[PDB]
RNA sequence: CGCGACCUCAGAUCAGACGUGGCGACCCGCUGAAUUUAAGCAUAUUAGUCAGCGGAGGAAAAGAAACUAACCAGGAUUCCCU
RNA sequence: AAAUACCGGCACGAGACCGAUAGUCAACAAGUACCGUAAGGGAAAGUUGAAAAGAACUUUGAAGAGAGAGUUCAAGAGGGCG
RNA sequence: GUUAGGACCCGAAAGAUGGUGAACUAUGCCUGGGCAGGGCGAAGCCAGAGGAAACUCUGGUGGAGGUCCGUAGCGGUCCUGACGUGCGAAUCGGUCGUCCGACCUGGGUAUAGGGGCGAAAGACUAAUCGAACCAUCUAGUAGCUGGUUCCCUCCAAAGUUUCC
RNA sequence: GCCGCCGCAGGUGCAGAUCUUGGUGGUAGUAGCAAAUAUUCAAACGAGAACUUUGAAGGCCGAAGUGGAGAAGGGUUCCAUGUGAACAGCAGUUGAACAUGGGUCAGUCGGUCCUGAGAGAUGGGCGAGCGCCGUUCCGAAGGGACGGGCGAUGGCCUCCGUU
RNA sequence: GGUAACGCGACCGAUCCCGGAGAAGCCGGCGGGAGCCCCGGGGAGAGUUCUCUUUUCUUUGUGAAGGGCAGGGCGCCCUGGAAUGGGUUCGCCCCGAGAGAGGGGCCCGUGCCUUGGAAAGCGUCGCGGUUCCGGCGGCGUCCGGUGAGCUCUCGCUGGCCCUUGAAAAUCCGGGGGAGAGGGUGUAAAUCUCGCGCCGGGCCGUACCCAUAUCCGCAGCAGGUCUCCAAGGUGAACAGCCUCUGGCAUGUUGGAACAAUGUAGGUAAGGGAAGUCGGCAAGCCGGAUCCGUAACUUCGGGAUAAGGAUUGGCUCUAAGGGCUGGCAGCCGACUUAGAACUGGUGCGGACCAGGGGAAUCCGACUGUUUAAUUAAAACAAAGCAUCGCGAAGGCCCGCGGCGGGUGUUGACGCGAUGUGAUUUCUGCCCAGUGCUCUGAAUGUCAAAGUGAAGAAAUUCAAUGAAGCGCGGGUAAACGGCGGGAGUAACUAUGACUCUCUUAAGGUAGCCAAAUGCCUCGUCAUCUAAUUAGUGACGCGCAUGAAUGGAUGAACGAGAUUCCCACUGUCCCUACCUACUAUCCAGCGAAACCACAGCCAAGGGAACGGGCUUGGCGGAAUCAGCGGGGAAAGAAGACCCUGUUGAGCUUGACU
RNA sequence: CCAAGCGUUGGAUUGUUCACCCACUAAUAGGGAACGUGAGCUGGGUUUAGACCGUCGUGAGACAGGUUAGUUUUACCCUACU
RNA sequence: CGACUCUUAGCGGUGGAUCACUCGGCUCGUGCGUCGAUGAAGAACGCAGCUAGCUGCGAGAAUUAAUGUGAAUUGCAGGUUGAUCAUCGACACUUCGAACGCACUUGCGGCCCCGGGUUCCUCCCGGGGCUACGCCUGUCUGAGCGUCGCU
């Protein structure tokens, strides 16, 4: 997977996904912008949305595009920056905003444009505050919370498209039509499925492994194959 | 079905005339030449393929400024002069 | 705010002069094998050789000692005999 | 600077060598006919006679092929012809 | 007479530099073209009747899906049929598999040899693949095969001994 | 054009190497010119008719064509005048052979002109080296315009292109 | 100019800003308009007439660009406010966010009229210059009617997606109002109105496009991208015949009709008795009307299985539109029933499933060894582990602020493990893997630090990670015992002890695609069965995501038996097509010490040639397949070689 | 004992050489002929390359342990025989 | 008797050894020691009265001048005031190529000056001259909260 005939396929796929800028509006006071479209992207089983600000320095448009957050719709005001309102898609940093509130696309440098949580149905939740250092906690997906920078940003909500795992994919075709409009990926072929050349665990009589398939962190390459650095193994009870 | 009938899928070209060296060897996809590399700026020639080298030097064309410096030599390169008259 | 000196740095179809590429038999600077010898083979051998890249000239390169000696001392460099 | 090196280039002079399956791949429209998509691979093939004097006229045939005339010291040298 | 040398001539399977190929096929991308006639009848809807309520029966309508029969196209089961100095360095014939979907094909484009690509057989990479082709190093090395050109005259062996 | 005697010198003597190159036999007038239905009668050109040319009969392809026109690729094979050697696996009057002589005309039908997957210069950077990496990333990357004003053209510097 | 949607011939003006167009997937249903096909009548020329036939065929026309009207579509505007709900499609679907009714407006208008345009074109009939005509004259170039027919187009409406179906050159329309034009004149700037005048360079342009001009060494049964597509029977671009246009049977003629072949048929009586095996062949087949089992994931199974009906001609009955519960006229198909009738013949050729009852394997569709394996292999949805919060995991690279996953961010990228659903998935951390703890602490190199010594050199303490010590782990790789004794007939063993390891095989499931002994043994199918299927488990070496047990559908997959049907057999016959054969013309190959009748004998132990016997009579045409240890390729098996390569780890470096 | 004159058959399970059962029969004796016989056939078994188990090995791999699918070339020359 | 089969000889076919010739190679030696932006080496297309190949040459195309030589060239026809032949010093050389306005489709441009549409008047068809990178010497126009200066 490293280049040629894998890189991801970007043609069809409608645009690139951030937060505004920032600039003396977000970082003093506040701005106001409209919202023109929601619209499907490819290779992202979630919608994104086009957003009319205009521009404070010439006579223009901006338009930008956010990550959809759930209960949003069309020709509703978005009114952003330090100070805006808590309700829904409103965007203004951890900081000022309360613990229990539920974010989106939310950032972690402060002013990178938004790099966690933007994937459909996910959240990073703000538990608590300590103003000398200026410092935040975040309960992320995966259990853990990030300690953050307090000048740092989120739309409000939960992503839109919500609950896409749920249903099972049946045909064999339904695959292959997701992972055509993503990269060279899928019929995925097993690794004691290949000759002694062409996969160290395939080879011979019957169709075994023999090595045990945990291996070290500290392997090189076209070994680091299994699973890789392997805490535990087995059916996982308890917790 | 690899040998004749696949023979049977012909109607394209990978090379054709290079500008100089003339040579049915430019390849198009690439855009060098085989013989020569064309877009290089110097040539391309090599001292594992001599038969190579001797199809292609300096004899073997006309020649046509060099077989007239050869005789221009011999004498003292004479210039603006001309012999006396009748 | 202006005016002037320097320093460091733009742009030109500004005025006049230079370089590229070729041939490569002999010369200079790099980089650089394995067949094969060892009655096997890893150090050794092939060999600083083959192939690769670079620069020249009518020759190149070297060159008037941080030199050889151990003598009753020879006195830049290259080349042949030893 | 010289005394050194020079199977490429420009002219030259020789040979106890080879003599057209030899000697260079090449004595001749050869690095040419032709093969390979391309890198590249790459032949075969010298000789009438002193002179063209290269056989008017006749005759069989539709035509090549023939019979007699004739040039030459010879066609028992008749245009891939000692 | 022994030896170093291309060393009496002819012969490997290998190894080593530097170079040419995706015009067949393997796969990812851009852009055009293509696919008889029939069968089965999922949701959604129209009345017609039954019951206290839920809701249920009878008749129509509708046009699904890696759904069936089956043509063009793509493929290649059995005859272990023909052909086997052939028409063909892999054809042809009757019978066969699929045929609105992970379908079937033209053009432009990316991937280069311990390297690429693989729904994975060590498959495919220009009639070559358990490491493609072209030139050189190279006349590569051989306790092993095959050959080794004129006459007469004279003498005429060995397969046993130690050490490898 | 060549040879004997005394002396020199060496790329010096063939039956063979599934040896190299050239030429010729037996087999042999033999294997063979068998896939997709099929021909026959008259004439006229001629030294030569089972095959060419005209006319009449009987047939096949059967619009998913043995029909009519294009793109790749071929490169004159297109078309008339002749020729009978060679070639077109019997024959030729025939031919896509041979020999001579003609033939491809556009604002409106294409390429050019714009981008697609993708190819790739300069600034930078890597590099012993020819060179490589990278394509918006360490860059002073725009050489143009309607007007405000100074002073210079052209045609009666009147009015405007031209600096 | 109009209430207004919007209309009229023009209808001034910059930098800037906003949007339109170029700009889009595939599949279904319905409607409009051309081409084409059909049907009744009129012209002109043909064909046929023994008899009939107002007959059978040929042919019958108008470019672009402009104006005028039909034909189609609207998510366009007005008055007006509707349950006793209404409007309406094949399907839908619409409405107090304004329906029915009425009246208007905009876009396409490839159709008919118009100028073009009859002066040309086509059909026929007749006259000139023999030539050398775009010669010259005449008639004609009509009128009606149908449609789920086929082909192209144009619109309206529905379905599908964890698949949402290109870029930009080019060109228009707007908001804004910077400015500009001259004082009622001759008027000015200014026009996206009509007329007029000058101009468009370069390169390609012939022909084949293939059972003859391209590739396959050739005029090669191979292979190589599209466009248009008439009548008849049919469901039909299927199969068979025919028009338009095409062709001379595909590098040969003539004569015979032998044995072998290669591709077609037919067979009295029996019917797999043939064979490894029903291999090959044959049987069934179209549509209408009845009728249909196990089993099931309820969707299927299912054309199950099993029957009957079907020709020809003479009738009857139903199913529509248009003009003004009835009258007139206009009309293209089908569908049901009855009768008469043939030597019991009708899907008359052509097209066109053999059926049933089980065992295993793999869920299904899909891919795969081009040129000996299409499968039980690969992939698959579903299940489960594993790493990872970017200074990041995984990965490329000789190198650089290098690149890929990524225009991404945990329902996310990367790495393995089994294989749809249902029911299930027991014990073992001693061993190796992998992992988490650290000064509880034995090994520890570079560099230093210090003292001894005249230095060259040596000793002493300090001492990273990794190794030792101690936790986590089997959907990490696998592994999951031995022996004596016991019940009142005997077998039998519920019970009892005893040695051992990390446990010691828990659910299930068997002489299997897996059991040596083995053709295991009771039962079932046959006259007879190393076969197939139903139980018994002792299981050499069955056992649970290294997967265990089961199951509807499915299969060019492996296996058994019954009804059908057959030249597969008993046992072979005859026919047809093409060769073979004989003749004229053309005319190659492999192979070849020398050659070519046998016995026995010896001999490198199986002679055509030697020795002893038998014997030996020109030259040849068709066959055959005993012998030449026949040809075809320096044995692919085995062994040697101090000859190699592809793979793998605790071999060595 | 002389006698090898004339015969010594049809079926089920199995790839068989061998084995065992049904039925008929004068009888269902045994053998050679390159273990007679592939340019006479068949390829069903073994004994290539694909695939699955059941033991062994950490493994590439291995099995007189079992399985599924796997292309049978030439005659026109001499002889022989017709 | 005859065909056919084998041997030998004569003469003929078929084939191209052997011999004899050589404007060609091989080896040694000597002497000189010269490519290029003023456009190389190498390619491509053109050039004869009759002409395709080798040769030689460039729109001045089997070559033009000049110096020398002094009556040809030739395969057929026609055409001494210097034929033909060697020398090379004056004149000239298509398109590509390091290759140079931008680009490889023989395609689109910008700057000036000349003859024609003219009566420069832009657009129009012809003809000419400049329009690549790198770098050194200096000249012109400029940038800098770099370092200072004086009002």
């Amino acid at each position: 997977g490293a280049g040629s005939v894998f890189r991801a396929h970007v043609k069809h796929r409608k645009g690139a996904a951030r937060l505004r800028a920032v600039d003396f509006a977000e970082r003093h006071g506040y701005i106001k912008g409209i919202v023109k479209d929601i619209i499907h992207d490819p290779g992202r089983g979630a919608p994104l949305a086009k957003v009319v600000f205009r521009d404070p320095y010439r006579f223009k448009k901006r338009t930008e595009l956010f990550i959809a957050a759930e209960g949003i719709h069309t020709g509703q005001f978005v009114y952003c920056g330090k100070k805006a309102q808590l309700n829904i898609g409103n965007v203004l940093p951890v900081g000022t905003m309360p613990e229990g509130t539920i974010v989106c696309c939310l950032e972690e440098k402060p002013g990178d444009r938004g790099k966690l949580a933007r994937a459909s149905g996910n959240y990073a939740t703000v538990i608590s505050h300590n103003p000398e250092t200026k410092k935040t906690r975040v309960k992320l997906p995966s259990g853990s919370k990030k300690v953050i920078s307090s000048a740092n940003r989120a739309v409000v909500g939960v992503v839109a498209g919500g609950g896409r795992i749920d249903k099972p994919i049946l045909k064999a075709g339904r695959a292959y039509h997701k992972y055509k409009a993503k990269r060279n990926c899928w019929p995925r072929v097993r690794g004691v499925a290949m000759n002694p050349v062409e996969h160290p665990f395939g080879g011979g009589n019957h169709q075994h492994i023999g090595k045990p398939s945990t291996i070290r962190r500290d392997a090189p390459a076209g070994r680091k194959v299994g699973l890789i650095a392997a805490r535990r193994t087995g059916r996982l009870r308890g917790t | 079905t690899k040998g004749t009938s696949s023979f049977g899928k012909r109607r394209n070209k990978t090379h054709t005339l290079c500008r100089r060296c003339g040579s049915k060897a430019y390849h198009l996809q690439k855009s060098t030449c085989g013989k020569c590399g064309y877009p290089a700026k110097r040539k391309r020639k090599y001292n594992w393929s001599a038969k190579a080298k001797r199809r292609n030097t300096t004899g073997t064309g006309r020649m046509r400024h060099l077989k007239i410096v050869y005789r221009r030599f011999r004498h003292g390169f004479r210039e603006g002069t001309t012999p006396k008259p009748k």
